[PDB]
């Protein structure tokens, strides 16, 4: 059974803070064809090699895909503590991982280009004593997902939700898409327990 | 308990102010980046709403009296709101004061002085008169440029300045203040602390006590400057008298930096300049800021944010866009930090990058504080923090490490004196002037100097304190102080004094932590994370603790101290004493003008 890669090929790709996670188990994967479906720009793997990513069978294959420009790749680098890591996505390095950048050619009309790129700059709990910043857990989601779900229209737009003892604020920055759409994948392979059935085609 | 009714009010106000000040800051940034006709109108529209909201909230904040709130943070936030200024007079007095201020500002900004010999030489202060007063060696040209500015603009400002003093004194006395000088000195007041209190009357004592210790070094510097200015204007300066006011290097003699070419100590050793080395290595305007960020990271401070690189304007736009060339660091609001600069490949811009990025690093530190407490400890801290970075960045060791100097470079002991003397012409050459000016204003606001002794007391003080004599007699129809930008634009001037005292108080304190051996002027705090943690601990406080406490967090003392400033200029003091053996140190007040 070929692994279903249709969801990333259909519809508008999600933003980084609302990344789409798909878990593949017990299927045959051909990541080379998917890479050929895009214009690959960057490929950096930690605790694993790209040759050892195409080959080798894994218990589980988790793909966290989102829309991401190439210019902000350096901000996703491990160790750098910035807005992306603090409030959008912290890559989990407990297991071997791969960060893959790509570029969708204009001929691929099955994917709709969003108006802009959106990432969270602030997500904090506000009392009267100041600000208490909430930081993302490694691999988890942001606490401001429900509030940010409404979306952002302009640059640095803020959403506020009242709490029992203060409020919760989230902020979004907006930059428009110019050129062929670029999108990023975080691929994590699990060796732990359940059958190395995620095998190459 | 009314403290909990204050907490909810502060919670609402914090969010409303955060959402309303950001739009005003963004409008100002848009206007300053693209100067058009729509942008200025939007800037004014956005600035009116913020002012109206702030006035409404300040009026509402008086509902909670301060004598029953026990939380120091809540009381500190409430005091800033309840402090009311010009919104206490009548409507007629308020609009009269606004009109007087606008008229003074537009008279200063649109004033012309014309050559007494050439009737077609009416020059503005900014492009032409400044050029004459900073790039000339002719006694008569400088004299006419000085007198024309003092007589064409400073003569029609006195009637306005006389009503301004009364109108501001009325406003100050309508707010439980002795005078407008007490209102201005109130920026250094700290109350309700255990031992970290500071009275408004203590600022005068501290300023005078520091000036008393500063005086000898300034006397030696003034003696050297006078002895070297004789050779440029023969038979014009007395060997024992003051210095004429029109030969000091600018319109007002605020800085003596423009006199350096006339008094270079050692003319055979050229000062360190790395513009050619930066050109040879193909340094664009982005690598300068990358290296500044690297230097800031090397001491344990955070990186620059993602939006800093996307939204800042580090280069002049080429598509006919009109911009303001002044370099500034902008705290736009919701964790948005920007820098506006027209970067050129030069050493001066290399230092300006560090100076303006120190401000941004300061703004990153207190971003997790309430809206009202998101400032420096006082008005002198925010500029003193940005100067130690520039002090560390220009050291020969740093320039060798970054790669702008050959690895075999050997530090001469004669270029050190040149650097120190050029440093002690903007720093030590402005401390008297600044102080003198403020003193005059304070007395003028206190009523000690009657309206019929303003010019007499002004020139008597400038002869006694600064050591500078007038070129021509000036009766009581001019307003000489009003000819300076800050006096005509109603700006406090003491922040330039304390700034120069904190600046060397921090640098020394961070240089003992960094384990530096040798003179203080050669100290570099790079590659020292321990010295960065100590600075960040004070930076993160913001305006949430009394500035005495914040100062003690770094330097270990609560009071302003001038000993580090004298320790910085010790080799130059020794050299000046050595060179002044065959001359007279000191001046004579009422002698040859
Ligand atoms: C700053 O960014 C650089 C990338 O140029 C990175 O190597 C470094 O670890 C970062 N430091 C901090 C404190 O974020
Ligand atoms: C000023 O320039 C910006 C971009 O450089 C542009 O978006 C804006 O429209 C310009 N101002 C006006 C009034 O058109």
């Amino acid at each position: 059974k070929e692994c279903d890669f249709s969801p990333m090929l259909q519809g508008t790709p999600p933003p980084i803070y609302d990344f789409k996670r798909l878990v593949f188990t017990n299927c045959n994967y051909n990541l080379t064809k998917l890479l050929n479906l895009f214009q690959v720009s960057e490929f950096s793997c930690h605790q694993v090699s790209p040759s050892s990513l195409a080959t080798g069978c894994y218990s589980s294959l988790t793909v966290d895909y989102f829309a991401y420009p190439t210019s902000m790749s350096s901000y996703l680098q491990p160790g750098f503590a910035g807005e992306i890591v603090k409030f959008n996505y912290k890559q989990d390095f407990s297991s071997p991982t791969c960060r893959v950048l790509a570029t969708v050619p204009s001929n691929l009309t099955t994917i709709t280009k969003p108006s802009n790129y959106v990432h969270l700059t602030e997500c904090y709990k506000g009392t009267a004593y100041g600000k208490n910043y909430l930081y993302n857990a490694p691999g988890g989601y942001t606490p401001c997902l429900s509030l940010a779900s409404s979306g952002f229209s302009s640059d640095r737009q803020s959403h506020r939700q009242q709490l029992s003892d203060g409020y919760l604020v989230t902020t979004g920055s907006v930059y428009a898409v110019n050129g062929n759409l670029q999108m990023a994948f975080i691929i994590s392979v699990q060796y732990g327990t359940d059958t190395n059935s995620v095998c190459p085609m | 308990t009314t403290e909990d009714l204050a907490k909810t009010f502060l919670e609402k106000f914090n969010y409303e102010a955060e959402e309303l000040s950001y739009q005003n800051s963004l409008a100002s940034w848009n206007y300053n980046t693209n100067i058009t006709d729509e942008n200025i109108q939007k800037m004014n529209i956005a600035g009116a709403k913020w002012s109206a909201f702030y006035e409404e909230e300040s009026q509402h904040a008086k509902t909670y009296p301060l004598e029953e709130i026990q939380d120091p943070i809540i009381k500190r936030q409430l005091r800033a709101l309840q402090q009311s200024g010009s919104s206490v007079l009548s409507a007629d007095k308020r609009e009269r004061l606004n009109t007087i201020l606008n008229a003074m500002s537009t008279i200063y900004s649109t004033g012309k002085a014309c050559n007494p010999n050439n009737p077609q030489e009416c020059l503005l202060l900014e492009p032409g008169l400044d050029d004459i007063m900073e790039n000339s060696k002719d006694y008569n040209e400088r004299l006419w440029a000085w007198e024309g500015w003092r007589s064409e603009v400073g003569k029609q400002l006195r009637p306005l300045y006389e009503e301004y003093v009364a109108l501001k004194n009325e406003m100050a006395r309508a707010n439980n203040y002795e005078d407008y000088g007490d209102y201005w000195r109130g920026d250094y007041e700290e109350e309700w602390a255990d031992g970290y209190n500071y009275s408004r009357n203590q600022l005068i004592e501290d300023v005078e006590h520091t000036f008393t210790q500063i005086k000898p070094l300034y006397e030696h510097l003034h003696a050297y400057v006078r002895a070297k200015l004789m050779d440029a204007y023969p038979s014009r300066i007395s060997p024992t008298g003051c210095l004429p006011a029109h030969l000091l290097g600018d319109m007002w003699g605020r800085f003596w930096t423009n006199l350096y070419p006339l008094m270079v100590p050692f003319g055979q050793k050229p000062n360190i300049d790395v513009t050619d080395a930066m050109v040879n290595q193909s340094w664009d305007a982005r690598r300068i800021f990358k290296e500044a960020e690297k230097f800031f990271v090397s001491v344990g401070l955070p990186n620059m944010t993602e939006g800093f690189w996307q939204n800042s304007m580090l280069t002049e736009p080429g598509d006919n866009r009109k911009v303001v060339c002044h370099p500034t660091a902008w705290d736009l609001g919701k964790h948005d930090f920007r820098i506006k600069m027209c970067t050129k490949v030069t050493m001066d811009d290399f230092l300006t990058a560090h100076h303006e990025m120190g401000h941004i690093q300061y703004d990153m530190a207190y971003a997790a504080q309430p809206f009202l407490l998101r400032n420096g400890a006082n008005e002198g801290f925010h500029e003193a923090v940005g100067e130690i970075m520039s002090l560390s960045a220009a050291t020969p060791n740093h320039l060798k490490n970054i790669g702008l100097l050959p690895p075999d470079f050997s530090e001469d002991s004669e270029t050190d004196i040149n650097f120190l003397l050029k440093q002690a012409l903007t720093i030590v050459g402005t401390l008297p002037f600044t102080y003198m000016l403020e003193k005059w204003r304070w007395m003028v606001f206190k009523g000690e100097i009657p309206k019929e002794q303003w010019m007499q007391k002004w020139w008597e003080m400038k002869r006694d304190i600064v050591g500078v004599v007038e070129p021509l007699p000036h009766d009581e129809t001019y307003c000489d102080p009003a000819a300076l930008f800050h006096v005509a634009n109603d700006y406090s001037f003491i922040r330039y004094y304390t700034r120069t005292i904190y600046q060397f108080q921090f640098q020394e304190a961070l240089c003992q932590i960094a384990k530096h051996e040798g003179p203080l002027y050669k100290c570099d705090i790079s590659n020292s994370r321990e010295a960065g943690q100590k600075l960040h601990e004070m930076l993160s406080l913001g305006r949430s603790k009394p500035w005495t406490f914040a100062l003690e967090r770094v330097v270990g003392a609560k009071t302003m101290d001038v000993r580090p400033l004298l320790n910085y200029f010790e080799p130059l003091f020794t050299w000046l004493k050595e060179q002044n053996r065959n001359s007279f140190v000191g001046w004579n007040t009422d002698w040859s003008p």
